[PDB]
């Protein structure tokens, strides 16, 4: 069981894959829900590289290894992924130009 | 006019900077290139290109003519 | 330089025109000088050598 | 490679992050990721040390391909001073007719 903490008391439980709000990681309070398989993919690419930024080419290759996909698809994926993780202030995942995207992780429980 | 160097056009340091970075030295080299070829130059944006167009059109010249056996 | 004027002036009273700053007057004069040196607006003056 | 500057400022080149921390392995207050040319300038300042870098070499490294207006040099330094919150110019010192020097407390390899 691997669980990741995000700012504003957010948690994501990967093994069962639930995003939620909870003061206690073992006791959820408000369940945001289940991210999609490609959404979990997106958080995977942002998560395996912390604290280093994940380059745009690497995430694009990983998400769609066999698809002719434009970078606009990656960017709208980030946007409509914020649509689900409710990061209105762009603080959960930071976009730094010509260097890629990052996700702010407070702690990891394994 | 085809035998003057680029600096005669009196380009903004941004422009002359960019065109000196691509080894575009002569107005023939300016004209034989097209708008899309210039817009692909790093740090050469749309408004820079439009002011190049205005200044070069001041001197009766335009972009995109084909000059045979240049130079 | 004193063109169309009775006396020549140094950087001080040239600054006294609008803003009393020396290095700005120098840099403005140098910019004007390399701008005039440009071969496009100096052929009429080169003929006086 | 891990760089310490005055005032407990830690820069990690592998992850390329700068932050305030008493313990290098435990960030306390994150400043963040500098830009690309900021990284180039920092690496130059850390790579001629102890000696300072002459202006021609930093000029040729920050913008090699095209000769750039001179002010940009100083201006780039300003931002590399400002992002590292070096208001007192103690992290980047300028030696007249000698170049730019950076202050490194220690390096962890």
């Amino acid at each position: 069981r691997v669980i990741y903490q995000f700012p504003d008391n957010l948690w994501w439980n990967e093994a069962s894959n639930q995003v939620y709000y909870a003061q206690d990681p073992m006791k959820p309070e408000r369940l945001i829900g289940t991210p999609s398989i490609m959404q979990a993919k997106l958080l995977k690419i942002l998560c395996e590289y912390h604290p280093s930024p994940c380059p745009n080419d690497q995430i694009i290759k990983a998400l769609w290894p066999h698809g002719f996909i434009s970078s606009e698809s990656l960017t709208q994926a980030i946007k409509r992924t914020r649509d689900f993780l409710n990061d209105e202030h762009k603080t959960l995942i930071e976009n730094v130009k010509l260097q890629g995207y990052r996700i702010n992780i407070i702690q990891v429980i394994v | 006019i085809l035998l003057r160097p680029v600096d005669d056009l009196e380009l903004t340091v941004r422009s002359a900077n960019c065109l000196k970075a691509e080894a575009i030295h002569y107005i023939g080299d300016l004209v034989q290139r097209t708008e899309v070829e210039l817009l692909k130059t790093p740090n050469l944006g749309k408004k820079s290109l439009t002011e190049i167009k205005d200044v070069l059109a001041s001197r009766g010249l335009s972009l995109g003519m084909r000059l045979e056996n240049w130079p | 330089f004193g063109i169309d004027m009775n006396t020549d002036h140094t950087l001080e009273e040239v600054g006294k025109q609008f803003d009393v700053t020396r290095e700005r007057i120098r840099q403005i004069e140098a910019k004007a000088l390399r701008k005039l040196r440009h071969p496009s607006r100096s052929e009429v003056l080169r003929s006086f050598l």
